[PDB]
């Protein structure tokens, strides 16, 4: 699963 | 002038495509809401606007491999940033998730422009401090990679950063451990962070633990040249990562795709 890292 | 100088249209992820009516020109819609800003400047004139403004003026001078202000408005709630939006589009992050850990060939182009873009920010005496895949987006049909998102940004300075903004999987161990950094050195950080991300499909490390660690198991066949350059960046004490310079001259960065060959080869 790869994922997106919100600030 | 404001809402008729530029046709707006749909939601990007609050950021909407709009038209510059003027001459059709494409472009980003940016709005901001001034609750959700913690950090503000000013402007050549004095005014006082979002930092977000001030460093994206400072380096939209010029051509670069940066997401440029072509104008922007104060509104009671909100500013709005006018952006350049190239067309057609998509963004690193979603980029590598269709295709995959990159070829070799294709990282060196991508993290090359990376540099370039990056360097330019700091002569411009700006800071991104967000580095990473989802904040470049990629002109798929120049071949060229542009900066976007400077909402974390910072005045380059060369005394400690003791504030962060950004994402943490791309922070450094010294923010982890000490709350603080140097931003030369930090960005280098988030630059192998990319970079590992561009040859593996990746980030390395999705844990404080696995931050601080500095242990860089590499998931995908990479040559050693650049297994090399990335830990490089990757190291834990700050003062032995590379500058810019040494990164630039590293023996795995030689021959670089110009952006029009890397298009062609590549993404076409
Ligand atoms: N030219 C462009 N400039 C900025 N964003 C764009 C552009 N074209 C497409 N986008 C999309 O808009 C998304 C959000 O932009 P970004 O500058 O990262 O704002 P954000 O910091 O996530 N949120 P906020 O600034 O609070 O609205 C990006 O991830 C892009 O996919």
């Amino acid at each position: 699963k790869r994922r997106r890292h919100p600030s | 002038p404001l809402e008729s100088q530029y046709q707006v249209g749909p939601l990007l992820g609050s950021v909407y495509s709009g038209i510059r009516v003027s001459d059709n020109l494409p472009v980003a819609i940016k709005h901001v809401e001034k609750d959700r800003i913690s950090d503000w400047g000013e402007l050549p004139n004095g005014t006082r606007v979002p930092m977000e403004v001030v460093l994206l003026k400072k380096v939209s001078s010029g051509f670069s491999g940066v997401i440029r202000l072509l104008d922007w408005f104060e509104r009671p709630d909100s500013f709005v940033l006018i952006l350049e939006r190239p067309e057609p589009v998509q963004d690193l992050f979603d980029f590598i998730t269709e295709r995959g850990a990159l070829q070799e060939e294709l990282a060196r182009s991508f993290f090359w422009q990376v540099l370039e873009a990056v360097r330019h920010c700091h002569n411009c005496g700006v800071l991104h401090r967000d580095i990473k895949d989802e904040n470049i987006l990629i002109d798929l049909n120049r071949g060229e990679l542009k900066l976007i998102d400077f909402g974390s940004g910072a005045l380059l300075k060369d005394t400690v950063y003791t504030d962060f903004d950004g994402t943490r999987v791309y922070s450094p161990p010294e923010w982890i451990r000490y709350h603080r950094y140097h931003g030369r050195s930090a960005a280098v950080w988030s630059l192998g962070i990319l970079l590992y991300d561009m040859v593996c499909g990746d980030i390395p490390f999705e844990h404080d633990e696995e931050i601080i660690g500095g242990q860089v198991f590499f998931r995908q066949r990479v040559s050693s040249e650049c297994q090399h350059l990335i830990r490089w960046c990757l190291a834990l004490r700050p003062s032995d990562r590379p500058t810019f310079e040494e990164i630039q001259n590293h023996p795995w960065m030689q021959d670089v795709l110009l952006p029009q060959e890397t298009a062609e080869i590549h993404l076409h």
